[PDB]
């Protein structure tokens, strides 16, 4: 591969470490993302084993509801990453444009994410940074966790780096214990919430007050919310991690049956 | 636009990208921040 392989439509907008252009590969028509990397950038920056781990987890999984990495290539001045193009976009554009979420669409989301973080899982590889900034959405607006930025293969799945967003934290990073897995599992029920409410759950003036309501689990659910959507979220936001609800039990979660209307992409 | 219906069609007639570019070697990537 060689940049001159494909056909440049126009730019999607600007990425972590590079611009996203949308592009054709010309031997096969095919449509897809091209991410554009300035090597000497990522070298003074000091982020090139951190591109390696984010290439080596990302392109080497295979699920209809995680962003596709096609191949990657280099020159002279760039890395290039072949990326699968999400038609929707950005799913955060669309939550803030909305508000909140209906059940139906909050459901769909959450079988999708469920999916996509066992597929995860059963790698032994942990996100560690579930939020709506890190997803993107497929042509029948299909969820695709599209960054992998704190991801980790965890063969041992034990962890001491503090990482992810403030309004995300698990408990037990903010206190600096060991974590797992579980995690994600914390992070999903805090998407789910504010998928259905429009904010996270602990959002606090100060961080300080945030860590302190995520320590205290102090959950405080709207009046709005329905019955099936509250036993998720707090089935999910449980201070101990081997008491959280399993991603199989999100799945079979009868909110997540009575309201999703997930649809599975054509395969080959 | 032929883009938009290329996307739909591209949608609903998947093509094999395992063969026609997983198949195709890849640079190392302790060669990546390398010369090409
Ligand atoms: C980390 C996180 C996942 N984000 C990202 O990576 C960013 C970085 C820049 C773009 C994006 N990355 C991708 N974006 C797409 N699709 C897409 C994006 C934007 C639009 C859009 O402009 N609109 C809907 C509208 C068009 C109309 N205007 C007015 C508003 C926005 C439509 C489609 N496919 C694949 C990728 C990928 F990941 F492969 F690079």
């Amino acid at each position: 591969f060689t940049i001159d392989d494909f056909d440049i439509v126009r730019p999607l907008g600007k990425g972590k470490f590079g611009n996203v252009y949308l592009a054709r590969e010309k031997q096969n028509k095919f449509i897809m993302a091209l991410k554009v990397l300035f090597k000497s950038q990522l070298e003074k920056e000091g982020v090139e084993h951190q591109l390696r781990r984010e290439i080596e987890i990302q392109s080497h999984l295979r699920h209809p509801n995680i962003l596709r990495m096609y191949n990657y290539f280099h020159d002279r001045k760039r890395i290039y990453l072949m990326l699968e193009f999400a038609p929707r976009g950005e799913l955060y554009k669309e939550l803030q444009k909305h508000g909140r979420f209906d059940e139906q669409r909050s459901a769909t989301f959450m079988e999708e994410l469920a999916d996509a973080l066992h597929y995860c899982h059963e790698r032994k590889v942990i996100h560690r940074d579930i939020k709506p900034e890190n997803l993107l959405m497929g042509y029948k607006g299909e969820l695709k966790i599209a960054d992998f930025g704190w991801s980790v293969h965890a063969p041992s799945l034990r962890r001491r780096t503090m990482c992810g967003t403030l309004d995300y934290l698990p408990p037990e990073m903010i206190e600096g214990k060991t974590h797992d897995e579980k995690v994600d599992l914390w992070c999903a029920g805090v998407l789910c919430y504010e998928f259905l409410v429009g904010m996270p759950p602990f959002d606090s003036p100060s961080h300080t007050e945030t860590h302190r309501r995520i320590v205290n689990v102090d959950l405080k659910f709207p009046p709005f919310l329905s019955d099936g959507s509250k036993d998720l979220i707090s089935k999910l936001l449980r201070y101990h991690p081997p008491q959280r609800l399993p991603l199989k039990g999100v799945m079979e979660h009868p909110w997540v049956k009575a309201n999703s209307r997930r649809v599975l992409p054509p395969v080959y | 636009n032929l883009l938009t219906q290329a996307i739909r069609q591209q949608y609903y007639k998947p093509i094999d990208v395992d063969r026609m570019y997983g198949t195709i070697d890849s640079p190392k990537l302790e060669e990546l921040f390398n010369k090409s």
